[PDB]
């Protein structure tokens, strides 16, 4: 809400939404922590779970 | 190995005493182990293997997950083990998450 | 003997497998214990037994600390 997102469409951020690590004795935050952008309509035959498992990798580093 | 004798080596690996020294906890252990000797049925350590997967699928760790069906296997390669759904009964009744 | 002790190598073996199998489910046991635990199978025994016979050993630490 406080910055520049705000004026992009309700679907798009409604789409993106927060995720977490399963647990594990030495977590941190900065350890556990994701977003996943999940499938909303027929965009599953253009983007595959492997390619967010990719996209979430990427994301990680 | 009698029965009996087993589990006063199992009070001097929990406890750093040894059978002539408590016989009060072994007491209680011969109770529960005594009359209560025989397995609930035969093997079915697959049963218990896909529960300890949902131990796994607890923490994320799913390369750890497709690890496990490797390390199943060679409780069955070696064959060294009679009751392998007593001592995987065992683990997963212990089991406590890492968190 | 020969083939007698590459069996013992292979109780070795296995006993690491459940050594990695205890760590990543965070049980206090170790693999003496553990030895001791497959010879009780051995003789046939309840693990609903064998737990509670250790779920009453390991919190009776717990009551003298």
């Amino acid at each position: 809400r406080a910055t520049n997102a705000q004026f992009d469409s309700p679907e798009i951020l409604r789409r993106l939404d927060v995720r977490l690590l399963e647990v594990s004795p030495g977590d941190t935050g900065w350890d556990v922590f994701s977003l996943d952008y999940h499938v909303d309509g027929p965009i599953a035959t253009v983007f595959t779970r492997e390619c967010m498992s990719h996209y979430l990798r990427v994301f990680n580093f | 190995k009698s029965p009996n004798v087993l589990l006063q080596n199992l009070c001097c690996r929990i406890l750093g005493r040894s059978e002539a020294d408590v016989a009060q906890q072994f007491q209680y252990a011969v109770r529960v182990i005594g009359s209560n000797f025989a397995p609930t049925v035969e093997r079915d350590e697959f049963l218990v293997a896909e529960k300890i997967k949902k131990e796994l699928i607890r923490q994320r760790r799913e390369a750890d997950a497709a690890l496990f069906s490797e390390l199943h296997r060679k409780l069955h390669s070696q064959g060294v083990l009679k009751n392998k759904w007593s001592i995987l009964y065992l683990l997963l009744s212990l089991s406590e998450d890492p968190r | 003997a020969a083939a007698a002790a590459a069996n013992l190598n292979a109780v070795r073996e296995t006993m690491d497998v459940l050594l990695e199998i205890s760590r990543i489910l965070n049980t206090g046991l170790d693999m003496e214990t553990l030895s001791i635990c497959v010879r009780l199978c051995e003789q046939g025994i309840n693990p609903e037994a064998l737990s509670s016979v250790i779920k009453e050993l390991r919190k009776a630490t717990e009551a003298l600390k």
